[PDB]
RNA sequence: CCGAAACCCCCGGGCUACACGCGCGCUACAAUGGGCGGGACAAUGGGACCCGACCUCGAAAGGGGAAGGGAAUCCCCUAAACCCGCCCUCAGUUCGGAUCGCGGGCUGCAACUCGCCCGCGUGAAGCUGGAAUCCCUAGUACCCGCGUGUCAUCAUCGCGCGGCGAAUA
RNA sequence: AAUUGGAUUCAACGCCGGGAACCUCACCGGGGGCGACGGCAGGAUGAAGGCCAGGCUGAAGGUCUUGCCGGACGCGCCGAGAGGAGGUGCAUGGCCGCCGUCAGCUCGUACCGUGAGGCGUCCACUUAAGUGUGGUAACGAGCGAGACCCGCGCCCCCAGUUGCCAGUC
């Protein structure tokens, strides 16, 4: 159509393809996706904690996501690269997507929370939050604040420093949401 | 029995009903159409990662 | 020889400035004439939306900006003189249009 | 499914055909004969006996 | 919890029924006025089965033709309040526009139920409102139009723009 | 006949509805209709799907009478699916309203108290502020708020196909 519109259409297209991608690399631990777009095949960059789960157990998974990405796209030939994030400790989404697997699990709430804590810390964070709101298995809406360092501040040039990563916990009695706030030197 | 098959098959040339988001699969509710047909709730949810400010 | 118009835009400010300011200091030594980068405006889009999913009691209302910037460049080279020009890695999110008159 | 539609007569070391062939399309395709009001079979279209 | 169903498909009807009650608003009770004409002025924005120059037919709504435009370069577009001269000379009226007859366009398969506009006829209550009560402190309120969203079509709505421009603290 | 539902004092009542003529749509009336995957018995001795023509349907081989094709696999139940805008927001995640664009909440070490706790964060002065000032058995730090980000006035540099009888043969 024209300049304006265009912009939206390519941003629209960065959603439908990150949506479906988080929801299926849970396994690998997703933290991102670089997408290159171009007239010769769409190029995305899968950001994993690790890349053995994305490739799949033998090229299955990789070739799925090649495959799939055709469907929703006009792109009939787009290429998959698998990069690593350098701190997926660092990066919150990768956090809240691992803390999500460990409340689905079963392992107790405060232990559930220190280690998260711990791991983050150790790595280079000046700060971090993690709360989690949910029924915290009775039935009130309470939420409970794991509390370490700074955080974030005042107005928006707050929400860009920190990192944010927020995931749904599934449980069976209920349901557990998963918010965790790192906060990196900066 | 027997019979044909059935998709629905009647007018929904234009309105709401003609409408449906690329997120929550909805008729009445909102469809921003900029080429970014979701719901108003969506759109809030959505809008960081496609790039538009908050600020005023 | 043939005048392109290299017409430029960008949605964010840092990336667009960046591109307008390298293809006027490459392009200035070679066998091209060039006319300066020229600005023309933001078409800022106002998406004015609410808040509130009840749409209840006072509901705040989100102001949504969207502004796009367009930097329009006049050039006197070859179609080849104009790849060489066109080899710069730009910004994710930069359209860069050609128009091709002698 | 719908037994029996054993309606091709047989002769003794040949078979004939019971229905009529369209004159619409060509052969193939056997008719509904009503006795007024020929069906189609391949498809379904309203034909009047000529 | 439901399992030819509290599913599924369909047409039609219902949400727009009303003796009434309230909430939030628009329009309004005229001479700081109405007609008619003329002249001087904006801004945000939106624009491809989309904005539509301009030319033509039609009283008009609209129809026919057709330029440019995917946009500081073209279109919606005329701002409205203003002022100057002229006609009119405070009545439920030349106010005000409900209600009803008719003629007619426009979208969609289709607007009786249930759309809007245009013309002629029709021409209702209302002539400053009890108890009670709300909003706001300056380019704001008060006031005047203007755009957009959603979007064929229901806008006296929601968001947003500029024009005139204070009282009291 | 149904006038779908929810919302209900501030904080339900131009509210979910940023778009109810069909659609939407969840309500009503009528006609018509799919049930996975396994088990069980059935199979091609021809369709599970299509179809004239009446007879019926507001219409639909839809249904019956009736006659038949293209090429080949599916009822009935029994566990148990898909579907449900079907119930529970006193089971929830998310987000949001209001109290509140308010001015609070904490931790270290020290100090005091048998202890719950205290002190500090109290007092004086001062601000919209636990804001700052002085005092004081305290000294500091984080969050909040603040600056921070965006928008508005005035100027300047870079850049001009917007801008004009500006200055002009």
């Amino acid at each position: 159509m024209a300049i304006e519109r265009y912009f939206i259409r390519e941003a629209v297209r960065e959603m439908l393809i990150d949506e479906f991608l988080e929801k299926e690399l849970r396994r690998a631990g997703y933290g991102g996706l670089d997408i290159k777009k171009t007239p010769l095949g769409t190029k995305v960059i899968i950001f994993a904690a690790n890349p053995g789960y994305v490739i799949g157990r033998g090229g299955r998974r990789i070739r799925e996501l090649t495959r799939i990405l055709e469907k929703q796209f006009g792109l009939e030939n787009p290429q998959i690269e698998v990069e690593e994030i350098k701190n997926p400790y660092l990066n919150a989404k990768v956090q809240a997507v691992r803390l999500a697997q460990a409340l689905e699990r079963g392992i107790h709430f405060r232990r559930a929370a220190y280690a998260a804590l711990r791991a983050i810390m150790n790595n280079g964070a000046r700060g971090v939050e993690i709360r989690l709101s949910g029924k915290l298995t009775g039935e009130r809406a309470k939420s409970i604040r794991f509390y370490q360092g700074y955080l974030a501040k005042v107005g928006n040039p707050a929400e860009t420093l920190v990192s944010k990563g927020y995931a749904q916990a599934l449980l069976k009695l209920g349901v557990i949401g998963v918010k965790v706030a790192i906060m990196p030197p900066g | 029995m027997a019979k044909a098959d059935y998709n629905k098959r009647k007018p929904r040339k234009f309105g709401k009903g003609a409408r449906r988001c690329i997120r929550c699969g909805q008729y009445g509710p909102i469809i921003r159409i900029q080429g970014l047909m979701l719901c108003r709730h969506c759109f809030r949810e959505v809008a960081p990662k496609l790039g538009f400010r908050k600020y005023e | 020889m043939q005048k392109a118009r290299i017409k430029i835009a960008s949605t964010n400010v840092r990336s667009l400035d960046e591109v307008a300011n390298q293809i006027k200091q490459i392009a200035e030594r070679t066998g091209v004439r060039m006319s300066g980068p020229i600005p023309l405006p933001t078409k800022r889009i106002r998406i004015t939306t609410r808040k509130s999913p009840d749409g209840e009691g006072s509901a705040t209302f989100d102001r949504w900006e969207l502004r796009v910037h367009k930097r329009l460049i006049d050039i006197e080279a070859d179609e080849r003189a104009m790849r060489q020009i066109m080899r710069i890695r730009v910004p994710e999110d930069v359209t860069i249009e050609i128009e091709l008159i002698s | 499914m719908g037994q029996k539609w054993k309606l091709y007569e047989i002769k003794d070391g040949k078979v004939i055909r019971k229905n009529k062939f369209c004159p619409r399309c060509g052969p193939g395709v056997f008719m509904a004969d009503h006795g007024d009001r020929w069906a189609c079979g391949k498809c379904g279209y309203t034909e009047w006996k000529k």
